[PDB]
């Protein structure tokens, strides 16, 4: 039972790290998307403010 | 270029009617009339168009006046005549408004007849300064366990109800209004709280449903409802909170205690942003004008508790704010959070988890705090608050189970505002340990049964706790008495 | 003097056209024909004899063509010992209903910062009593302090504790500038100062002068009220030799009022939404707060951080203008620990072994390290330390006492006492005593 | 005379629109009536947009504006050493006037491609983390980037102080003249910094250009170029200079304000379009001249203050893409007792190893490889890596205002990397280090002497080092 | 025609002409300026006024300066003697080596070759480099992205591409220095002088250099890539060569265009880039083509801002890329040169319809075996390196022999290392990797497949190990 537990733990932690890196990749995509949108929104604010003069 | 350099003005100025108390519309569009003339008009003065429409002189410009129209511009053409009336906005105030539904200018819209008040008051009046006030001491009872225990509100405070859409903000305000029926029905005059509900930018059907809910709870005979609905011109939705605030300042200045609800201020900010962008004022963050903090600030600073030399009245404000996707880092939420005296933060995840009212105690706060609580609620709430904080930071098995017990204890159904004695009874029963033996899913059933029991059996104990305000040692023993007996007899 | 006419009134911005005698920028103009005094501060010259101005109170009822007189000088407030114990608004009128402020001297609120050769190097630590502040990032006399924080972390209660302890334990004519803060809190602070003897309404022995420009005022007033407080403290330093305290609460209201003036002042906005002129205008303000060879002005500044960001242009610009910043965090405030000082975000320039000494410096660094790394014994010591950073009846824990107590926890001398015997107590003695009682009962 | 003399038409927030001046050049310095000065930044058809080196309260519509005929220039020369000047070269230390005999423009062009040669000789920082893992050469633009209160100024001041050992000695081509430009700093912190430098006798070879937070935005804009001109003077005359900009973030903020008020079209975060240009044409004047042009050099250490460690903000992006590396400082490493709080995983020096000294090359190659593998991992083999990494990272900490000579650094890192401190567990190394240093300073002056004279650890000195270190380790607590 | 300066705002200059307005994209020359200041017309504002962007510093410009029109957009000296020589956007010698005594001058801002001039068959550009010609082949008239850094040797790869393309084919090279650090430009100049690609004393230089440094206005940094493109288009269209055009950073080209459009007052777009980002990239990249006269193959170093491959600048550049080589530092730490990552390097002409099924299948097999070797590597990380599979360790050694055979001695590195530069034809690379995939060279040791040319040199070395 000691054996047949370290193995199960090793494979389970492999699965955990793989799934965590998948989520990291997807959240990084969303982070880049959001930061581009933020830059766009602040630029449009500045431009619309400059155009009212 | 130049608004007044139109060829008409120029031609019959070179070739050769009162232009001091009268003007002519140069251009009307989207509810913004530029007016040539009116050389004597004051800033924020209310003018009168030929078609019976009114306007407010918001932009005093070197050669024209930007007037915002109080209605539909289809009745205003270029060249129309604009007269002065010489006055800033004013609304009728007094006791004759209770039970009436008016619009942003004090005109009745419930068809019960014209208002019969005798006093009018300006809407742009200033707030009481440093000297006339005094510290917030008296409790404003909301009948909601989570609020009156953990986020207590006092008379003269400005507590913000902030949250996403469909989380229970209007329900909190309406429970608060309904709860004052036990005080306004008695005869003790200095516990009566007259309510004012300001509906800004809502459906007319929503306000009709709200008025029916208040009438079916008999809570209209002491309530005013100012209603600037979604179809009304942006100036009226902009002006409604100030009209309501003046209607409540009447009660404040005359030794009475008023409560006012701005439902909500996000739509008031939207109306002001529209009027300002159409007046060509330079947009700021999220296109909001630069002086919208000034807007909400000079509105909310008029909620004060006066000292005994100034009558001793009060005005309590409960502004409502709707966040988009729980983002309080926005502009208007930032401003109104920095202005008020604490916020009752309602969450959407907590709402569907069965926690209703969905009050986030971790994020809520009340800068007045226990100073706005009765002694009994204070005695139970100090330990309740620390219990819940300990639970949340490690949300050790005792902490977790006690915190879950308290969380089930704080739930409460809609339109059922509890008197403070029963709230103290429940919180006592829950904090001193008598619910550690119950598995959380029965805490609600307990609360219900226990309170049926203590209202049927122990009217004298609740009466003395209401009389004194605290849990006397004899009354403490009687509370332990009753909760021990009931926990024995419970199933 | 010079007489002009109002030509345009847009919100809180008034344009005035002078036939002759154009007033320089920053001058104050008075509007004629009004009950209460309405001062307009010049901001821009627009040519054709026209200036743009920011109003100091609401602009309702102004008429295009209303005469405007020129003061010929910036906003002049009365300065002197007769301002002690009084409350004045941004323009120096009393708002305490006690009569005029009969002083011998008037001072303009727009003055140049001290020179370079007037600069001082002396840094003498002022111990406040609090364990977290005086231990991790203690204050220095003569230096600007700063207390950053969001809405609800405990900034004003912190400045109240500081007022109590410091301003009562001081003989140097403190000044409190309320920059756009709640009228309720201002009234409570006034009435709590009166009854605590710091303000004496009879036989004036008062030692604090209050200046209040509050939230319901226009942006110009909330932008200049900090300069009014500056001018009072600058009198008490320049022409009195005293070592002044200056409690500015809150300074972010000063910055955001700057934002709101820039909005319509006809200027392109910078990042977020603040003015193009944020850094240098806040700098011209914050450089008048310094220790010259004539006197000192140590400044305790409560600073509002919008949405707990700390990267917002106003806080990020203020950070460099202070000598010992202690940031009040929200995450620690929800732990119930109070004060909410962030140990890993509160920096002191006098926390170096040449000034505080060997033992204090080593304790500060070790506590910060054990908090950052937070070995189960290490986590237990770290939680004990997190608890012992709390301070409630109020407490007064002297500096050597607290370095001794945090050493005794750090070395592990009291690893048997439970974690929450250190919560809301004073020195190590009250901690071991609360452990005593809680142990023998439970 | 409306060709060499204009008249102010408008004024506000620092920007003087001037009507007239039909013969003024773009970026020429004009003189107002009240004594103030300005720069003709905008030349428009109807007016001239001038930026005032002062305040708006004193100038007023209708004032007279004369023109000088020359582009903005500063005094340069030896006479500035020891003096604290402002962004125009005027003395603000009260020690009198500057006896400078040469003036030099501020907006000159950086040297071309032919005049340069590769960065070969080392600029000694006296900091172990820098001199070992991020070496800097004479002619290099090394960025010092990090959030607030992380130790950037302290790195700069340690460098300036360390140069004293070379400036007092005999080798004229090993001396370094330092310039410290302070932009947006407090006047108090600049005064205390000048005192710090005077106590360590580090002013006789230092120039301090100061544009504090109470100075007009044009002055904070101009100060880096004035300092760079004062340093280019030494570069063009066979000497070696080192200029620190503290920091460029506030110079960019001043320029953003100036241009926004001149109505120039804003870009990201309202910065103008040429704000990249602004820094590059400044940081490109730091070069290493070949011996056909004098052989001088000018090393730049620009400072950058990020926000929440965001290094791809606009200005950090620009200055990272301009410079030849960066030295990252971290608050989290600052509070973990790692001081200087240099994050080595991120810190870069592209022209580093070519400048490093042969001895420090030998030792720091091994040190960098070992720290790299330790960072990559952080049984009975990889916790050997862990333990070596712990000893090494405990060997990098260093105190303030006490920079070490190069041979002392090589001795310490050599004791570390050969495995001698594998016996001593972590919280001991620090003590040992100091003690060990004292030892090798007192009784062993010949070893350090010819390690400094030879520049490398040849085998005799290697054996001497190993016997010394184990002799000291045996008799150590 | 002669006009007068009427406005100077930073780097934009408004000139006013009396009789003849110059069309857009035309070089005006300012009179009296001690150096050569060139404005480029970007706009016609009306009232005979013309907005221009300056190609140098604008200090000392006076309202009223005389501005002389040229007639042509910008004329740079083109010819076989720009080789081994540095010049700037304007076409003036930078290297302090005298003027460029060429015969003809070509105007920048040409048009992309017409539709009927486009050659229609995709063709591989044989570079003689094993790892590139096998797994990520370059197409004639294509665009390639160098995803390299500083550590890994990239200048060596560039110099070797120059050398090979000059030797295998007859093609000269141009190197554009858009937005480049002057220190790195001097370093590259001297490295290319040392390695023989540039000859200071003969007429055998294989590359012409064009540099726009970082201390130059946005107009320069924006037109310098076009200057290099023009001096390459001359070689292509007047000598029938297969030119190699390098662009040391294309992101700085994009950002210089962004700065230029910002100066002209245009409203920015997504993230802040110019509204004309796609068309500005296209009007340049469309001239790097394979015409019926010759070809221009472009190697463009790419910087990905914020490591976002969806950022508008790399996402608008990737629309034009045909290949991609990644110079990993990880591969270099393994000791492989060139350190081209064999798995992250891509090519669009890899399909069997273009390189034939033989090449496609050899490269596909090599790729699959390298992927399976990295798999078996992370399973060997078990520390239980055993061989319960015969095929697993068989392929482990096969793939190690392969990934060492993807190493090659470059001629340009013949002075630093005694190893001789062995460029290998395409068919020999295909054949050698075919053999190693077929399992033949098992008896050969591992280290005989390191810094070798074709397999002949490999087996010769293997014999010579004893
Ligand atoms: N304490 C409660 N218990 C159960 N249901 C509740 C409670 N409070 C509110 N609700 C219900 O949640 C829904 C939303 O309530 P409510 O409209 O009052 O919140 P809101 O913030 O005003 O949302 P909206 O964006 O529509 O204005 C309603 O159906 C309401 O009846
Ligand atoms: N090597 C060190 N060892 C110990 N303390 C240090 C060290 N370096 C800096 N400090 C301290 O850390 C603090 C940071 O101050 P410092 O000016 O050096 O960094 P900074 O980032 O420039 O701060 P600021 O944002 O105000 O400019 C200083 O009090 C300094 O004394
Ligand atoms: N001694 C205390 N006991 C309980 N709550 C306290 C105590 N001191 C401060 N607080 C709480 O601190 C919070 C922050 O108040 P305040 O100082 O107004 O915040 P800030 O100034 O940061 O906006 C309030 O909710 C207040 O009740
Ligand atoms: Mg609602
Ligand atoms: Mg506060
Ligand atoms: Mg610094």
């Amino acid at each position: 039972s000691t054996t047949s537990e370290q193995s199960a733990r090793m494979t389970a932690m492999d699965n955990a790290s793989k799934n965590a890196s998948e989520m990291i990749d997807k959240l990084t995509l969303t982070f880049n998307r959001t930061r581009q949108a933020v830059i766009t929104k602040e630029l449009i604010e500045i431009i619309s403010g400059a155009a009212a003069l | 270029t130049g608004t007044a350099e139109m060829s008409s003005i120029l031609e019959e100025r070179i070739l050769g009617v009162d232009l001091e108390e009268t003007g002519r519309v140069l251009s009307i569009g989207d509810g913004i009339a530029r007016v040539h003339g009116l050389r004597n008009v004051q800033a924020e003065e209310m003018v009168e168009f030929s078609s019976g429409l009114k306007g407010m002189s918001l932009n005093l410009e070197p050669d024209n006046v930007g007037v915002v129209v109080f209605g539909n511009d289809k009745l205003i053409k270029e060249g129309d005549i604009v007269k002065r009336t010489g006055a800033i906005v004013d609304v009728p105030v007094g006791e004759e408004l209770l039970g009436r539904v008016v619009d942003a200018l004090g005109n009745a819209i419930d068809g019960k007849g014209p208002i019969g008040s005798k006093t009018r008051r300006r809407v742009g009046l200033k707030a009481p300064g440093i000297i006339p006030r005094i510290s917030v001491r008296e409790p404003m009872q909301t009948g909601i366990k989570a609020v009156d225990s953990l986020v207590p509100i006092g008379r003269g405070q400005r507590e913000l109800i902030i949250g996403d859409r469909q989380t229970g903000k209007t329900s909190i305000a309406i429970d608060t209004i309904i709860n004052q029926k036990r005080f306004n029905d008695g005869s003790d005059e200095k516990k009566k709280l007259y309510c004012i509900y300001v509906a800004i930018g809502q459906k007319r059907s929503t306000v009709a449903q709200l008025v029916k809910r208040l009438t079916d709870a008999d809570a209209m005979k002491y309530t005013i409802v100012v209603s600037a609905t979604a179809s009304d011109a942006a100036p009226l939705q902009y002006l409604a909170p100030y009209s309501g605030c003046s209607m409540g300042e009447y009660f404040r200045d005359n030794g009475k205690h008023a409560l006012i609800i701005y439902d909500d201020l996000s739509k008031q900010a939207v109306a002001y942003r529209q009027m300002s962008l159409l007046l060509r004022r330079p947009p700021g963050r999220e296109a909001y004008p630069g002086d919208v903090f000034y807007l909400h600030s000079r509105l909310l600073e008029r909620a004060a508790k006066m000292n005994d030399a100034f009558g001793g009245g009060s005005l309590t404000a409960l502004p409502v704010i709707e966040t988009q996707a729980g983002d309080v880092s926005a502009y208007i939420p930032t401003n109104v959070i920095s202005i008020t005296d604490g916020q009752i933060f309602l969450e959407t995840e907590l709402f569907y988890k069965g926690i209703r009212p969905a009050i986030n105690v971790g994020l809520s706060v009340s800068r007045v705090g226990s100073a706005a609580q009765t002694r009994a609620m204070k005695q139970v709430a100090g330990t309740m608050k620390l219990e819940l904080a300990q639970y949340r930071e490690v949300a050790t098995q005792q902490l977790l189970s006690r915190g879950v017990r308290l969380t089930e204890l704080l739930k409460q159904g809609q339109y059922s505002p509890m008197a403070i004695e029963e709230q103290v009874a429940v919180i006592y029963a829950g904090v001193r340990g008598y619910l550690d033996k119950l598995e959380p899913s029965k805490i609600t059933k307990f609360e219900n049964a226990f309170l049926s029991h203590v209202v049927s059996q122990h009217q004298a104990l609740l009466g003395t706790i209401r009389a004194d305000g605290k849990i006397s040692e004899q009354s403490d023993a009687k509370l332990k008495e009753i909760v021990t007996n009931f926990l024995a007899g419970f199933e | 003097a010079a007489t002009g006419r109002i030509v345009a009134v847009i919100g809180a911005v008034v344009d005035v056209q002078f036939d002759e005698g154009l007033p320089p920028i920053l001058n104050a103009l008075e509007v004629q024909g009004r009950e209460t005094r309405l001062v307009l501060e010049v901001a821009q010259h627009l040519g054709e004899s026209t200036v743009r101005t920011i109003a100091m109170d609401g602009t309702e009822g102004l008429v295009r063509g209303q005469k405007v007189l020129d003061s010929g000088a910036p906003i002049k407030i009365p300065v002197g010992p007769e301002t002690l114990g009084r409350i004045m608004n941004v323009i120096g009128e009393p708002i305490d209903e006690r009569g005029p402020i009969k002083t011998k001297q008037f001072a303009p609120i727009h003055a140049e910062a001290p020179e370079f050769m007037e600069m001082s190097v002396e840094q003498e630590i002022l111990v406040t009593g609090i364990k977290v502040v005086d231990l991790l990032a203690p204050y220095a006399k003569g230096g600007k302090i700063g207390l950053f924080g969001g809405a609800g972390v405990g900034k004003t209660v912190l400045i109240m504790e500081l007022i109590n302890n410091v301003a009562k334990a001081h003989g140097g004519y403190s000044v409190f500038a309320g920059v756009g803060e709640r009228t309720r809190e201002g009234n409570d602070l006034y009435h709590e100062m009166i009854e605590s003897g710091v303000i004496n309404l009879k036989d004036a022995t008062s030692k604090v002068a209050l200046v209040y420009g509050q939230m319901n005022e226009p942006p110009g007033a909330r932008a200049r009220v900090a300069l009014t407080g500056l001018t009072v403290a600058e009198y008490f330093r320049d022409q009195e030799g005293q070592d002044v305290l200056l409690f500015i609460d809150n300074i972010f209201r000063f910055t955001q009022a700057g934002s709101e003036v820039s909005a319509l002042l006809g200027r392109i906005p910078s990042a977020v939404g603040y003015q193009p002129t944020l850094a240098t205008d806040m700098g011209t303000m914050q450089e008048r707060i310094t220790t010259t060879k004539k006197g000192s002005i140590t400044s305790v500044q409560a600073i509002y951080v919008p949405a707990d960001d700390l990267t917002d242009p106003a806080p990020a610009t203020t950070f460099a203008h202070l000598d010992a910043t202690t940031v009040l965090s929200r995450a620690i405030a929800e732990l119930g620990i109070y004060p909410a000082v962030d140990p890993l975000d509160s920096t002191s320039r006098i926390m170096d072994p040449n000034i505080v000494g060997s033992e204090h410096y080593d304790v500060a660094r070790g506590v910060q390290k054990i908090l950052q790394d937070y070995d189960k014994l290490t986590v237990s010591r770290a939680r004990k330390i997190q608890r012992f950073l709390s301070q409630p009846m109020g407490k007064l824990v002297p500096l050597k006492e607290t370095i001794k107590g945090f050493q005794q926890i750090l070395a592990g001398e009291y690893d048997h006492l439970p974690e929450q015997a250190f919560y809301m107590v004073g020195p190590i003695e009250e901690a071991v005593a609360k452990a005593d009682k809680l142990a023998e009962e439970h």
